[PDB]
Order: C-alpha cells, then structure tokens, then sequence
C-alpha cells in the first residue's frame, strides 16, 4: 500500500507504478496507426468526434515536427502537444547547431530521454501520452519510431497506438509493406481505421491521414483531399460486402 | 524533470532523544565486514577482509584499503559506495589544506574534517546519513595516529579497535593482546589474528587486505608480504 | 630569467638560472625556479612568480587527485591540458609562462605553454628574458637522442649562455633529469659565479649603535 | 533489527531500516530483472566478450533497432540489462563521461574509471530521497594498455567490480555457476573460445538452441581494440562450430 | 515530498516546541558537566564519557574547548553538533575581535549562538542541534562569567549549574552548598569534586572519568589551563579524606 | 481516496482527479454562449449577482481589438489569464505589427495552462473561457478547459445547465452560418435562455454581449446597449 | 607610487641561533609627517613576528586578518604555527586578493618551534616568498637597505653583532631616503628570551 | 602563417608553413597548423594559437561526441558549422581564421573558410594567413577544375614555398596532408623538397 504514489519510489516487485498508470491512461485514448513502406511513411489517426458542434480539424493528433518528420500522438492531448513543443524545439536546435536537418533517430532519442526524466522524481509527473514519428529523407530512407510514457524508443515497420492497438496490429502484420508504396499504404491504413473503429462504442470519427515520403519531396504534410477521398470509399467499400 | 531536493532533515529526534537515522546507520556498519586497526610504537596497521562472494570477481581491481595522502591511509566497515564517497572527499579536503598552507595535513585535522562532513549529511535536507566507518592512520610529527569516526559525525582516538561483524569480540580480543611498545610487524601479526578470530573459512593473501603507515609514508601491502605475513603466522 | 629544456634519448633534462630580481636589482640569489609537478613531471616558470606557483602548486593538487583515483602514473599531456585550458579561460590575466616536461608510459615529453593558454610540443624549448642565448646554444649544438651526460652538459652551457649575455639572469645552474628509472634534482649543478673575497673589514663592533630604550621578554 | 523490520517510510525513500538496509535499491535490483532477459560477459587473455539475447516478439518491430549492445567510445563497448529508457539514460551518461574525460585529461578514460564514475552516481541517486534509482544494470567492455581486456560490471547500489566473467538479468545466477565451473578448470581462452564459453553459457542457462538472430555479440580484442557487434554471419558462424562439438 | 516531511518546526497543540523536548532529552542522556563561579576565577568539570583502556590519550581535552583568549566552552548532548557549534563560537569571536580589535564579551558570544540555535528552531525544516553549553570566561566589564545555553536558544547566568546526567541532583547540591561571594577557587574545586562524586553514583571517582578546567587572570592575562591527573587525583583524596573524617565525627 | 489530493499522481484508471475538480469548477459558473456566422463572433453571458443590491459580476473581458474571451470558474484564474493574453496580443503588435492570431494565442493559452498540471505543489487553472476573434482566417470560436485542452467550435457553451444552451446550438448550427448579426445574436440570446429556468427571463440586467467581425472591432454591450437585442425576442416556447 | 605614499622600511637578518627584524616608526601622508611611533611589526607568536611596509591601511587589514586566520589555526589545530606554514598563510592571504591587490609586502622573522632553526622570508604585494639566508628588505629604500646588508652581513652572527649589523644597516639606509625614518625600533628573537630596543636616530 | 586546402575529386589536399614567431622571433619552426578533428577532417589554423588551439579542441569534443552519439561519420559541414557556430559567438574575444577541408561519403572532397568574423563558405581552395596575401594572382592564374591529387599536392607546395619566400612571418618546413575516401596521408616538404624559384638578379 502506497508504493504507487510517485514515480521515485519502486515497489516490492520492482515497479514504477505511476509510469503504468500513465501507459493506462495512454490505452484509454483512440488509435492512431503507422506504417513505413519502401519510400515513406503513413499515419492514420481515428479522430472521435465527441460533439456536433466542434469544427473539423479541432483536436488534430497530427503533428508537423519538422519540414520531414510527422507526429501521431494517442492519449492526453495537452501533454501530446507540450511533446510536440519539446520535438519542434529539439529540431530547431539541432538545425541551428550543426547546420541540417535532424535524423529522426536522433530526435527520437532526444525526445524519448526527456519524456524519461518525468518517470524518476516525485515532484512532476510522467507524461500520459505515447506517439510516434515519422520522416522521409533520400540518404536515410523511410523511418518510423514510436516512444511511450516510460521513454522506451523503437523503430518499427508499422505501429498502432491507443483503444484497439492489438486489433490494429493484427490487420498490420496482414500488409507486405516492405514493398508498397504510400499510395496504397494510404488506402491500407484507411481500411484498417475503419476496421478497428467501434461504431456501437463510439459515434463517429474522423480519419485524419498524413505522410512524409517521396511522393511529397521528403515533407511531412496532410494527405490531399482526393486521396483522402479515395482512401475512405475505398475503406467504405472494403468494409462491406 | 526537476532538479531541486527535499529541504527538510530526514533524521530527527525521537521522544527518547535519540536520532534513530543514526542507529540505523550504525547497525548498517555493524554488518559489514570486519575492520582492525592497531596503533603500534612506530606505526599503525589497518586490516580487513575482502571475500568476494565469487572468484569470478577480479581481487585485485577494488580495494578496501586507500591512501589518502602520502601519510594518511583508510579502511572501512559498511557500504562500499558510501567509503568512496567519503575516500574522494578526503582526497579532497587534503588537498585543499596543502594548497593553503603547503604542508601535508595532519591526521587529527582530516578527520575532523571528515567527522564535520558526515555530520553535514547526517543534519541537511533529503539525505540520509552515510552507512560506514572509517578507520584512519597517520603519520605526523614522528608519531603515529589512529582514527575511528562514526556514521554520526563523531571521532575518537584509538590504540586499537575492531569494526564490522563480531566487532566487540574483536575488541576483547584486541584488549586482550594489545600493549604499548609493540613494533608494527607484532601489530600486522595481532591484526592479522583479530581477523582470523572471526574469519570464515580459509584466509588466504587476498582475502585480506592490509594497510600500514610509518615514518616512510602509507601503502598498501602487496599480496606476497600478506602471505609472508600468514605463513609466519 | 633563463630556462630550457631538452628531450634526449632516455628522458627529459630541464635547466634554469636561480636568480630572481625586482627591477634592476637582485633579490634573490638562490631561487628555485623548477617546480614539483608530479613524481615523474616538473616545471621551469617564467612570468609573473605568483601566478607561476600558484598555477603550478594548483596543477600539482589536481594532478595528485587525479592519480590518486586512477591509480596510475600521471601523463605529461593531461598535466598540459589542464594548464592550458586554465590559463586559456582567463584570457592571460594569469601571466604564467611555463617548460613542461616528463616521462610517462608514452617516453618523454617537453611542453611550453604561454600565458594565453598555447602550448608547444617540442625536443627542446627556451624561456625567459636569456631564452635567445640558450635558443642559440641549442640551435648550435643540439642533436637528438643523445646521452644523459651530453644533454645535461648542453642544458647547463644553454644557461650559462643566458646568465653570461643576460642581465636578468645569474648565479648558480639547476637541472632536473628526469629518466623512466630515475629522477635527478641537481640543485645547485653548477657555480659559475661567487662573490669576490674581501680586500679589507668593515667596522661593525659591540656597541657602535646607541640605543634609546630597550625591553626584554623571557620565554619561559 | 530483525530481519524485515520497517520503520517509517524506509520502504518508501531511500533511509535505514532498523535492520540497516536500503530496501529501494533492492527494489531496483528487482527492476533489473524485471526486464526479463540475460547478458553475460567473459574475459579472455587476448579479448572480452559480451552476449545478450536479442528477443524481438512481433515482425511489425524493426530488429535494427531494439539493440542492449552500445559503444561509449571506439574502444569502449557496453551491454544494459534492466529497464530499456533507464539504460539509454545511463549509456548516454558513460558518452557523455568518457568524452569529458578525453577533452579535460586528453587521453582515453579507462574501463575501470568509466565503471567507477557510473557507480558514483548510481550512489548519489541511491542516498538523496528525492529521486529514484535506476532499475539498470551495466556491463564495461574495453582493452587496457597495461592491463589488457577488461570487464567491468556497475549496479543501482553504487557498486562496480572487475570481473573474468559476469552475468546479469533473470538467470544471473545460473549463469555466475556455470562461469565459476567454468573458470574453476582453468585453461588457455582464446577469442573463439572465450565467444563459446559465453555463447553456450548464456545457451545453457536459457536452455535453448540459439539462432543467429536471437543473441547479440560484442568483442574486444587486443589486435584490433576498437569494439564492434558481431554481424549474423559470424554469429552464425560460431554457432555453427558450437554445434558441430 | 509533504508525506515525508517531519515538520520539526512546528507548535504543538499545547503550545510546545516538540523536537526541542527531544533535544532536552537528548541532553539529559549526555554526560555531566558542572560549572562553578568563584571571587578569584571560574571552572568546568566535567564527566568522561568516553572511558576505555583502549583509546587513545586525548590531544587536549575530551568535552572542553577553549573558545578564544578568555573563553572556554564545555558540551553536553550530540558530540558532532557540539563541534559545529564550537567551531561557529570561534569565527564568531574571532569575527568580532576583527570588528572592534578588542575580545568580545562572554553575553555577546552566548547571544550570537543562541541566535543560531533560534534560528534553527523556527524555520528552515532541519532539526535542532541537541547540544547544552556551559559558557566561562573573564572580560572587562562583568569579570569571572558563567554561562549556560539550551537547544531551544534560551541561555542565562549562573554562580553553579548542571548540565547532563543526574543534573537535577547536582542542582540541589550546589543550591545547599554554594555560598555567593564566599566560593574560593580551592573550595569551588572542592565543591565540584564532592558534586561529580555523588552524581556519578554508578562509577567510584578517578582522575580517568573526570576533566577540570579552570579560568583564572594573572598579572592582566586571562590562563585556561585544565588540571593534570595528579591534581585531580589529590582533590579526590582531599576529597575522601574529609568524607572519612565526617564520618569518624558521626 | 489517495489519488486525488496531488496534480502528479496518476490514478490506476489512468485519470487525474484534480484536473476533473477544476472541470467542476468550470462546471459551477453561470452559463455563457460563444457562436459564429461566416462574419462575426458573438459571445453572450448571463451574468448573475450575489444580491439584489449587488451589480452582476462582469463576464466578458477585452483581450485585443479582434479578441474578447467570456469566463467561468475562478475569476482571480480569469483575470490571470486574460492578462497573459494581452500581453501575448501586445508583444505581437509591438514585434510584428499585426494581430496576433486567434489559433496562435489559442495554443499558447493551452501550453501556458499545461505546464501546472504536471508539477508538484501547482493546480490546474479552474476557469474555462470561450473565445471570440476575428482574423484573416475569419471569425472563430474557441473553448479552452482547465485540462489544458482546447476546441475549435462552431458553437459552443460553458458553465452550469449548459447542456440544454449546447443541444439548441446543436438544434440550430445548421442556420448558425448563414446569419445576420442581429439574428446570430437572437440565435446566442435563445440558447442563453434555455440555460434559464421558466419563471427566468433574460433583462438588461443580467445579460451581456460581446461582438467582433470583418469591419467591427470587440466591443461589449453591457445595460442599454442589450436592449436593441433583446427587442424583438419571442415568448419562452415552454 | 601606490607604495610610497606612507613611506616605511622593514628589513629582517638571520644569526646563527636568532633571527632580528627592523622597521621605522614614521607614519606620513607623502611628505607631511603625522606619527612618529606608527607600528609596523605584529607579533605573530611566542618567536614569529611578521613586518608590514606600504600602504599603512592595507598593513594594518593585514595584519588583521592574519592574526584572524592565525587565531582560528592555532584554535584548531591545537599548537603554534611554524614559520614557514605562516608564509604560506600570508602568501595565500595575499593571492586571494589578486585582482584587487593589497599594497604590502610582508616580511616574516622568526625561530621555527621545537627547533629554534632562524627563518626569515619576504612577499610580494600578490604572494610570492622569497625565502633567502642572510637578510630580506622591503619598503621604500631597498637600494640602500640592500647595500648596508650586503656589506654588513656575515654568518653565523651572535645575538650582539647581529643586533649592531640590522642596526647600523637600518640606520644607515632610512638616513638615505626621505619618507622614512623617525626612530627604528628593533627585535631580537632568541630560544630564550626577546629583545626590543628603539634605537636613536635622526628625526629630520 | 599560410595555410592552404584544395579539393579534388576524390577529397582534399591541405597544407601549411610551420612558423611562429613573437615579434620577429621564431619562437617555434616546426609548428604543426593541420589539426585532425576527426578521421577524416583536418582544419588549418591562423591567428592568435591559444584561440585557434581553444576552438579546434572544443570542436573535436563536440564533434567526436556527435558522431558517438549519430553512429555516423560525421559531415565536413557539420565541423565546419561547430566552427562557424563556436567563432561566431565569440568574434570579439577570438582571432582565428580556420580552414576546414575533408571528405565525406555523401558530398565527397569539401574545404570551407571560417575567416575571422565568423562566416562560413564553401570554396573550390581556400588560403589564409599573413603570407597568403602573395599567392592570390598565382592561385587565380594557376587553379584549374578536374586537377588530380598528385597536381593539387604540387598546387600546394609551390604556392606555400612561394609564400614562404616572400612573407616573414612564414617558413620552415611545408607540411601537406592528403584526405580520401581510403585514409589520411600526410608527408613534411624541407630542405631541398621544398619547391625552389630562382631569384631575378642583374
């Protein structure tokens, strides 16, 4: 009793029980997914619409980082965009330092060991959000990392944050993506969004899409209206039969 | 992240007037290994013991006896963090003093330096106090010293003294055997058999490890004359 | 002011001059000018002769700290760093001008380091106000791996060189020879200069002096 | 003073029990194997080994990027075992170390010096209440000059120790007996060797047949000092000789 | 961070200082130190606590230190807080003596530590240092001086006081038996002698349990000296002499 | 329990009780309507008064000539807020000689309240505001919560019984757009109404309304100048 | 020129079992006289003194603060301070002050304890000793204190030929220059017992 | 001082005098100017030595912990910027002009200039120093595009021997270092090595 209080203490078993709360939280959150591809990087986002009356595109979990690297955040959305400030921060330094653009591994890091040094003391809080970066350059490929609550970074093939992330990676692994493109990676995402969407649970959603690649000259920008379009008829479709 | 610390002491008196941080801390030395020291006519002799729990550890890369100065040498009984600590600040504070007054410092000044800094950490904010004592020797003035200051911040001047486990039948022992006159090689024998007293198993020239100070200076003993020691024990 | 050093085939040979003046006039005529550095390193100054010693008694600390926690023999080169970066972060205020050298698990190593906080890494260097006379010994004479006894005899005409053509520097020659096996801390090596025998007495007798008042204290 | 004795919130902060203890640090040291997996390290006379195993659970994770094998300089090679965000914190600790000593001493830390300022402060950590510990244990892996291979091992209690052979993780236990038995019947290790002695410790304790792509080996040697992760190749290739005998 | 507080400078429900209590009592565990004021001079006598055929000789004095030219201090309580206390008493006079080039007076040092003891009671969170001081000194305004001080930063003067083991006995004692303006330092000696000897009921009285200090001016110059084993062990034996003799008259 | 005392200590639902508290006192304000047409931005807010001879508390604040905000919960946090606000809108203005946009001060309100939420010994802001701008991007309407979390809004209301405001915006944010300012604020007016109870009528006292637009800047109708809107509203339907 | 403003001399001599220390007495504002029995030379010990010459403000914060560090030394460290760890003292006392320097140079004369072996040294305004043999002079007439010395001096004096050299040397040097002088007043350190004469001199 | 650095195709050629004098005296004639910041980068140093020495040290740490940390080989920009970055800030208290030429997978053979100041600009060769003011007409008349390694080698060595001839504050020895794709090659021009120019009599 009492040894999940602060994230400075360890429990008997050798736990730090406010970082699993946080993750918690983190898997209360909707389900934004990633997939890497030979030339680029998808994210989907299942964006619930909790009320008629907030405008489209309010609380967009979407993020531009940095010219080349996007952001797909699941969780609390204050501590997500305060992880974005800190992201957006780290690149512009990185770029007024050593003159170029940050390598997303190297952002990952960054930003992973800053949402870890909110999982040792008593007198903050770790975050409660998890999210996943994604860049296109032509000397490093496609790259997809995603960093939890703890500050654990990874890189991935493809990656699902949020309600139904065991669902969502399980329609994932049916995807040879390795040698796909972002145009249809783009339509796969939106297929597997409404495929792990819950309509008895939840109302509605809107499926947020966006990509880095070389489809967009290495910049991290929205999927365009048209294709956007086809992605949601054709998972429309898809879902049907 | 935050930087700052707790600003209130976590040692604090009970209604019995007792400072049970410090208790604790004694018992923590207490159950460490055994530590001696004898003050000889011409010398001081630290000793104590280092089984490792393994002989896939390396003997001769951690040790337990230190040099301070060229004239000051350490030994403790307790956590071995907490010794390293204090070694480097008494490296420290040593070279401090012979930087302001261009002389080597003497014993009785570096341990009340010591003493003042473990008081520090058993009186300041957020810490707890350190879980060790340290035995220090000397050599100043063409006279030799020997020091044990406590987890507390206290100090006392020894002829000879035992830390660690079975300390008090150390010390009996010790009161037993002690005399003054005695040369520092019947020291390193009576040390050497302080340890054997409570010694488990078999003793070898690196299970143990010896310290002694003269006029010379403080040096460790190296493993061949702690085995010359032990076969002429 | 006159002090150099040279590297020969099995160490380090350091010399310097061991008078000290204020101004135009001599001080001191026994001065030390070759610092303790480490067990296996010393030090020639030259500049300002506080800055010189307390830099180099400073250096000495951390180096005997450093030591103390490796376990191992100091380097020449972490001793030269640390100098140069201390006398760099205060931007020559500290103006201490030094000869480092010493042997170390890599051989022999000779530094001189500036006031500004540059170092040079040279087989033989020159400081001081009679650096160009031992530069031009040096220049003339000097020849690499050469024998103990030779580069001692060289390092002292260097300064003999400086104290004869200098008029800062005079007195007595000390060497330091610092080998892997040995260290030789010949202080004076040479007296080229002594003071002329006297021709006749002074007058200076009990009583001379008249004295107004006068209290003893006895210490007991 | 009895055994298991509380008092206070020294099951809590980092303050004695009545029996001496630090129960936190215990809790890290249980953290350490919370992470579930294995690592060894074995010293040779001409070279040091480190073997981790390499569990990559679901295809969907790039295997590239899930690596306990890091180096602290070119010659310095460490393997983490414990929690994955407290070993990145710690390893870009010993970078950060190792290259301030090198700008202040102008030489290349030591092992041993490495080891010792992690263990410095890891035991900071464990004696200020207001922070956690972390729950990572680091092994050192480098070549001295004077010395030759070292192996070098530092916990969340502050403490650090040279080693012949050392092991950390769940099965730390199994793995020191075995290493005793085998050092115990002391006989000339070369590197291929000292690489089997650690690949079919860390096979034994497991008691698994290894795939190339299931462990992760680094070495050091005193011909070529710079330390470097073996590729699936020669993993396979020792493996392979393993094997055979 | 507030569960782990302590809050050690608080008030009590009835008004009282709870970790000052535990400092007394901290004190009341220490050893016995006795201060006695005579017309010619003033000493301390205190009770060795630190007793073993095993330790060494002590450099000066065990539980006595000397302040500056004309103070000396004794402690009673936690010994490593009486060595802070003792070394901010030195740089307080030495503070003052650079000030005003003239020794400072023995009211003035006792204010200034017992202000740093306040201070330490009231705020900051850290507890109390668990000393009691007995003050003796000499300076040109009040003469001979005696001084006590509390953890709680509360001092007072004093002809005879008690600190310690089994003060409250001691008090009693020096109340029946100190006579104002009569004490002699012979008598005063006497007087300390018989007090530590039925005090320290539990141990017989040697010259290795107790350490003597006297303040005495000679010809303009204050001399602290502390008083050798002999002539602890004749006052002892002047001591028992009259005890024997009391007891033959009875 | 033991996990809602602390802003830093999550619970083992994943939840954060002391940003929910502040929710609540978002919750216990009067209520306040914020809607758009595709040219203004209009803000009503029922003001309430502790007595009858007390003024009713203001509710409505001027931020910048294009931003005005209405509040709810704390009033002290409110007025700390705004003031952060104007000095945001002053620093754009002083540095880049333009109105500072609505979004941007938006997001700077969100981290600038995010920050309390996860430091020890600090508290969430416990006022809610609803903003009115106008920009090149047109009018906008925006909610921020103690969470630190902030909408873009078609239509929008806070405060106690704004569920009945929320469900006749939702009723009506179909015509919401298409509205002159007259019948945009009517529109507010009703939904501000159905927060009341029957035997509550809106007056000129206890109403107050903030408009911004393309060619007007924020201004505040307070007493007399709430009457022109007030004419002209029907009957309660009941 | 900071120097000179206040005038003074202070010279130390080695003997043979002894150690003498000398100063002026005048105290002056450039070249106007004020007091002719200003103190120069401070007991730092039973046989240590230390001998101050430059500005008169800055020997007497010296000399207080010296005797300041030296209290508290020999408070803790429980014995008297020997010579050479008081030059050290002074020398780290006068370095600590580096950028703001004090404008005295110290001399110290004294008989290190236990041995009674003579020890005289001198310092910069910044703290660099200059520990020699025979004789140390500071103030504002080296060249003749020098010259008096140089001739003057001899080994291995006794107590009476050292006192006449130091004050025939003084005498001499101080009646050479004109911002010092009014009186000389001498030490004579010995095992046993201390000698402190005002000699007669000019007072123009 | 002149320092000199010429790209070719498959990386840089980089040389320097070895003087430095106080005044006019040479206090030390076999100076080494090219300092290695990494593998595969060197930078040659003009100004004031405790400056130059200062910045190239800090650069060298900052960098080595760069390529550490990315467990890549570090650009030649990115040196060239810590230097820009690290002299810039501090173009008040430095004095150092510096060259920075090396090889890189990804751009290949690279000299930038850091002059005093603090700007940074990539150039086909680079020259610094108080001598290189005397080899502008003979670099602008004798570089040409698409020399190979063993003509820039030449390229250097006549222009530093030439500058060495006509400025005091340069001579001694040149000292070339070559920067490819296989490694550094370094070699010391003295005595007769050094490129000779006969001088114009009568």
């Amino acid at each position: 009793t009492g040894y999940d209080l602060s994230a400075s203490t360890f429990s008997p078993d050798g736990r730090v029980f406010q970082v699993e709360y946080a993750m918690k939280a983190v898997e209360n959150s909707s389900t934004a997914i990633g997939i890497r591809c030979k030339d680029g990087v998808v994210f989907g986002v299942e964006k619930l619409v909790l009320s008629k009356l907030y405008e489209e595109g309010s609380n967009k979990r979407l993020f531009n980082v940095d010219r080349h690297v996007g952001m797909a955040v699941a969780g609390l959305l204050a501590d997500a965009r305060s992880l974005a400030d800190i992201a957006r921060e780290e690149a512009s330094n990185f770029r007024s330092n050593f003159g170029y653009n940050i390598p997303l591994k190297h952002l990952a890091d960054r930003v992973a060991m800053y949402v870890h040094a909110y999982t040792l003391y008593s007198a903050v809080r770790p975050f409660g959000c998890s999210f996943m970066l994604g860049s296109y350059s032509v000397n490093d490929g496609a790259q997809l990392y995603m960093i939890d609550p703890s500050g654990v970074s990874y890189g991935y093939w493809g990656c699902a944050i949020g309600k139904a992330r065991q669902a969502a990676k399980t329609e994932i692994e049916k995807l040879q993506m390795k040698e796909m493109t972002c145009r249809d990676v783009v339509k796969e995402v939106a297929k597997i969004i409404y495929i792990v969407h819950d309509e008895v649970k939840d109302k509605a959603f809107e499926l947020e899409l966006s990509w880095v690649g070389e489809i967009t000259n290495g910049r991290h920008e929205i999927v365009p209206k048209d294709v956007r379009e086809e992605a949601e008829k054709y998972a429309k479709e898809s879902l049907k039969e | 992240m935050a930087e700052r610390g707790y600003s209130f002491s976590l040692t604090t008196f009970s209604p019995s007037g007792k400072l049970v941080q410090i208790e604790y801390a004694l018992a923590a030395v207490a159950g460490g290994a055994p530590s001696v020291g004898i003050k000889a006519a011409n010398g001081v002799v630290l000793a104590t013991e280092k089984k490792q729990k393994s002989i896939l550890y390396d003997e001769r890369s951690v040790h337990k006896v230190e040099p301070i100065t060229k004239h000051i040498g350490l030994v403790y009984s307790g956590m071995g963090p907490d010794y390293r600590v204090l070694v480097h600040r008494a490296r420290k504070l040593a070279q401090q003093y012979y930087l302001v007054y261009q002389e080597p410092i003497p014993t009785a000044q570096l341990v009340q330096r010591v003493a003042s800094v473990m008081q520090e950490y058993t009186q300041s904010g957020g810490v707890r106090p350190f879980g060790v004592s340290l035995l220090i020797c000397g050599w100043n003035e063409g006279r030799p010293y020997l020091f044990q200051s406590d987890p507390s911040g206290a100090y006392f001047a020894w002829k000879a003294t035992a830390m660690g486990k079975n300390y008090v039948n150390g010390k009996t022992f010790l009161e037993k055997r002690y005399n003054e006159d005695l040369e520092l090689e019947d020291a390193i024998h009576t040390a050497i058999l302080t340890l054997k007293e409570s010694f488990e198993g078999q003793m070898t020239e690196d299970n143990i490890e010896v310290g002694i100070c003269n006029e010379a200076g403080f040096r460790r003993l190296t493993p061949t004359e702690v085995k010359d020691y032990l076969a002429a024990i | 002011t006159t002090i150099a050093g040279v590297v020969y085939k099995d160490g380090i040979v350091l010399g310097a001059d061991t008078r000290a003046t204020e101004g135009m006039v001599v001080a001191d005529k026994n001065c030390s000018k070759i610092h303790f550095i480490s067990p296996n390193i010393y030090c020639c100054g030259a500049g300002t002769a506080a800055d010189t010693d307390m830099t180099t008694q400073l250096i000495s600390s951390n180096l005997e700290l450093h030591s103390l926690s490796t376990g191992r023999l100091p380097r020449v080169v972490t001793a030269n760093r640390m100098l140069k970066q201390m006398l760099f972060r205060y931007q020559g205020y500290i103006g201490a001008a030094l000869v480092l050298g010493g042997v170390d698990v890599t051989g022999p190593h000779l530094y001189s380091i500036y006031p500004h906080g540059s170092t040079d890494k040279l087989p033989y260097v020159t400081m001081g106000s009679g650096s160009l006379a031992a530069m031009a010994v040096f220049e003339d004479k000097f020849r690499p791996d050469m024998e103990e006894e030779e580069a001692k005899k060289l390092v002292s005409e260097a300064i003999a060189a400086g104290i004869f053509n200098d008029l800062g520097s005079g007195s007595n020659i000390d060497l330091c020879v610092i080998s892997k096996s040995k260290l030789d801390f010949l202080r004076p090596y040479s007296v080229p200069n002594k003071k002329g025998t006297r021709f006749g007495r002074y007058r200076c007798e009990k009583g001379t002096n008249a004295v107004l008042t006068e209290k003893v204290t006895t210490l007991e | 003073m009895s055994r298991g004795s509380s008092a206070g919130f020294d099951r809590h902060i980092t303050i004695f029990s009545p029996e001496g203890r630090l129960y936190q640090v215990e809790y890290a040291f249980k953290a350490i194997n919370q992470g579930g997996l294995t690592s060894v390290a074995v010293r040779g006379k001409d070279c040091a080994v480190i073997v981790t195993q390499k569990k990559v659970p679901d295809k969907l994770l790039d295997s590239s990027t899930v690596t306990h094998l890091f180096k602290i300089t070119e010659n310095i090679g460490c393997v983490m075992t414990g929690m994955t965000a407290d070993s990145r914190s710690q390893v870009q600790r010993a970078r950060y170390e190792a290259a301030n000593w090198k700008y202040k001493y102008g030489y290349e830390i030591p092992v041993d010096m490495l080891c010792k300022r992690i263990a410095d402060i890891s035991q900071v950590y464990t004696q200020n209440a207001e922070m956690r510990p972390l729950g990572c244990c680091m092994i050192l892996i480098g070549i001295d000059e004077e010395q030759g291979p070292q192996v070098y091992k530092c916990d969340p209690a502050g403490y650090y120790c040279g080693f012949k052979a050392t092991a950390a993780g769940v099965k730390q236990t199994e793995s020191t007996s075995f290493l005793e038995k085998k050092v115990k019947k002391k006989f000339d290790w070369t590197f291929e060797q000292t690489v089997e002695t650690a690949i079919t410790c860390l096979s034994t304790v497991l008691s698994i047949d290894f795939k190339p792509s299931e462990i992760e080996v680094g070495v050091v040697t005193v011909e070529n000092p710079k330390f470097r992760i073996l590729t699936e190749a020669e993993i396979d290739a020792h493996l392979v000789a393993l094997a055979e005998r | 961070s507030r569960r782990y507080d302590s809050r050690t400078t608080i008030f009590s429900p009835e008004g009282r200082l709870y970790q000052v209590e535990y400092a007394m009592e901290a004190i009341g565990h220490a050893g016995t130190c006795l201060g006695i004021l005579a017309n010619d001079g003033v000493l301390l006598a205190a009770e060795r606590r630190n007793i073993h055929k095993l330790l060494d000789e002590v450099f000066f004095s065990e539980k006595i230190y000397k302040l500056n030219e004309d103070m000396a201090c004794s402690v009673a309580g936690i010994t490593s807080d009486a060595n802070v206390l003792t070394n901010e008493l030195r740089l307080i006079a030495q503070r003052y003596l650079l000030q005003y080039q003239e020794p400072i007076p023995c009211e003035q040092l006792v204010t200034a530590l017992c202000d740093i003891k306040q201070a330490y009671t009231q705020f900051g969170g850290k507890r109390p240092f668990g000393v009691s001081l007995l003050y003796i000194g000499w300076d040109k305004h009040y003469g001979f001086q005696l001084y006590q001080s509390d953890p709680s930063g509360n001092y007072g003067g004093w002809k005879a006081t008690c600190i310690g083991n089994n003060s409250a006995a001691a008090v009693s004692m020096l109340k029946q038996d100190y006579k104002e303006g009569e004490m002699t330092l012979k008598s005063a000696l006497a007087l300390a002698i018989k007090v530590l000897n039925k005090t320290m009921d539990v141990s017989k009285l040697s010259a290795e349990k107790v350490e003597i200090a006297t303040l005495t001016r000679e010809n303009g110059k204050t001399v602290i000296r502390v008083l050798k084993q002999k002539e602890v062990e004749q006052l002892i034996k002047k001591h028992e002499e009259e005890e024997a003799k009391a007891e033959r008259e009875k | 329990n033991q996990y809602d005392n602390d802003v830093t200590v999550w619970s083992p639902q994943g939840r954060i009780h002391q940003i929910e508290y502040a929710m609540e006192a978002v919750k216990q304000g009067s209520a306040t309507v914020g809607l758009k047409s595709k040219t203004h931005a209009v803000l009503v807010a029922l003001k309430r008064a502790q007595s009858e001879l007390a003024a009713h508390q203001k509710k409505i604040l001027h931020v910048d000539n294009h931003i005005g905000i209405s509040i709810a919960g704390l009033t002290a946090d409110a007025r700390l807020l705004c003031n952060f606000m104007r000095q945001e809108c002053l620093d754009s203005r002083f540095v880049f000689d333009r109105p500072l946009p609505v979004s941007r001060l938006v997001s700077l309100i969100g981290s600038k309240t995010q920050i309390p939420t996860q430091r020890y010994g600090r508290r969430p802001y416990g006022v809610g505001l609803l903003i009115a701008g106008y920009d090149d991007m047109g009018p906008h309407i925006f909610q921020t919560c103690p969470s630190a979390n902030y909408f873009d809004c078609r239509a929008m209301s806070i405060g106690a019984r704004s569920q009945s405001a929320r469900t006749y915006l939702e009723r009506h944010m179909s015509e919401f757009m298409e509205c002159n300012l007259n019948e945009l604020v009517k529109h507010g007016l009703r939904a501000l109404r159905e927060t009341l109870p029957a035997e509550q009528d809106l007056t000129t006292k206890n109403v107050s309304i903030g408009i911004v637009g393309k060619d007007l800047e924020f201004t505040i109708y307070d007493d007399d100048d709430v009457s022109p809107f007030l004419e002209g509203l029907e009957e309660r339907p009941q | 020129s900071i120097m000179s403003y206040n005038g003074g001399a202070v010279m130390a001599m080695k003997g043979k079992n002894c150690v003498a220390i000398a100063a002026d007495r005048r105290f002056g504002i450039q070249a106007q006289m004020v007091t002719t029995d200003f103190q120069k030379i401070f007991p730092m010990g039973d046989r240590l003194y230390i001998g101050l010459a430059g500005l008169a403000t800055d020997v007497q914060t010296v000399a207080q603060r010296l005797k300041f560090r030296l209290n508290l030394y020999e408070l803790k460290e429980g014995r008297q301070i020997k010579p050479y760890t008081l030059m050290s003292m002074v020398a780290n006392l006068l370095y600590e002050k580096r950028f703001g320097p004090y404008y005295t140079e110290p001399v110290i004369a004294g008989l290190d304890p236990k041995t009674f072996k003579p020890f005289i040294c001198s310092l910069d305004l910044i703290g660099c000793p200059m520990v020699t043999d025979d004789f140390v002079v500071s103030g504002t007439c080296t060249e003749q204190m020098y010259g008096m010395c140089e001739s003057l001096w001899e080994p291995n004096m006794d107590p009476e030929h050292l006192f006449e050299t130091i004050s025939q040397a003084m005498l001499n040097a101080v009646d050479r220059d004109a911002v010092s002088g009014m009186g000389v007043i001498v030490h004579i350190i010995e095992k046993d017992k201390i000698t402190t004469r005002t000699l007669k001199a000019r007072m123009d | 001082t002149t320092i000199m650095a010429v790209q070719f195709d498959g990386g840089v050629v980089l040389g320097a005098d070895s003087r430095t004098t106080t005044g006019s005296y040479i206090a030390n004639r076999v100076t080494d100017k090219l300092t290695p910041i990494h593998d595969r980068i060197f930078c040659c140093r003009s100004g004031s030595a405790a400056d130059t020495q200062a910045v190239a040290d800090a650069v060298t740490y900052q960098l080595g912990f760069h390529s550490i940390e990315l467990n890549e080989p570090p650009l030649v920009h990115t040196a060239a910027s810590l230097f820009k970055e690290m002299c810039y800030r501090y173009r008040e208290d430095l004095m150092a002009g510096i060259i920075i030429a090396g090889w890189d997978p990804q751009e290949g053979g690279q000299v930038y200039s850091v002059p005093m100041g603090g700007m940074m600009v990539r150039q086909p060769f680079a020259i610094g120093g108080s001598g290189s003011s005397y080899i502008y007409g003979y670099v602008d008349a004798t570089y040409r595009e698409g020399m190979t390694k063993e003509e820039c080698l030449q390229f250097t060595a006549n222009a530093l021997a030439l500058a060495m001839e006509r400025d005091g504050s340069s001579g001694g020895v040149i000292r070339l270092a070559a920067i490819a794709e296989p490694g550094v090659e370094r070699q010391v021009l003295l005595g007769d090595q050094i490129p000779k120019f006969t001088i114009a009599t009568l």
